[PDB]
């Protein structure tokens, strides 16, 4: 976070976290829910505002379903493929490209 | 889509997926999704009146 | 399509279609896309009128 704040990179940074274990949760239809979040809400952790200023005074609403952690995925999943039910005309991808 | 249609198809149409914050998007899609209750007789006399 | 409409089933029935051949196309990830439309535009075929 201090990086980040000191280089201006106006993004949360990747979180460190343990490879989720194995049980009876699937992740290709966690992606495809991921995938809808960027497309309705998106907008919420955009680059858009010149200033670093958020107004007090305005409510934040919650944008948790932005987070890849909130979806049961990790920093791990990122280079193994997943199923995107014809995101970018494409099948198969991975976390990193999606 | 006999949980959908229950939701969503019947005699109330919702808009409610346009909200942002995460937490009152989930309340409205539980409450939805759970369904519309099966009003008792009392319930059904009490409308008619 | 008239056997609903003289029942007054505001629905659109059900078609006849052959099963889809198995291609690469999956399933699981087009079902999630089915349940975001009806969260979201459901109203659009709602019985409200």
């Amino acid at each position: 976070d201090e990086i980040f704040d000191a280089m201006n990179v106006p993004y949360t940074p990747m979180r460190w976290a343990q490879d989720v274990p194995n049980t009876g949760v699937d992740k290709n239809t966690r992606v495809m829910q991921l995938i809808e979040a960027y497309r309705s809400r998106g907008h919420l952790i955009a680059d858009t505002n010149p200033l670093s200023w958020v107004q007090p005074g305005m409510p934040v609403p919650d944008h948790r379903d932005l987070d890849i952690e909130t979806h049961n995925l990790t920093i791990w999943d990122l280079d193994r493929t997943f199923n995107v039910g014809g995101f970018g005309g494409k099948e198969t991808m991975t976390l990193r490209e999606v | 889509l006999s949980r959908l249609r229950a939701a969503y198809t019947l005699k109330v149409g919702s808009e409610y997926t346009h909200i942002l914050d995460r937490d009152e998007r989930t309340w409205l899609q539980d409450r939805l999704e759970a369904g519309m209750p099966k009003p008792t007789q009392a319930e059904q006399k009490y409308i008619l009146q």
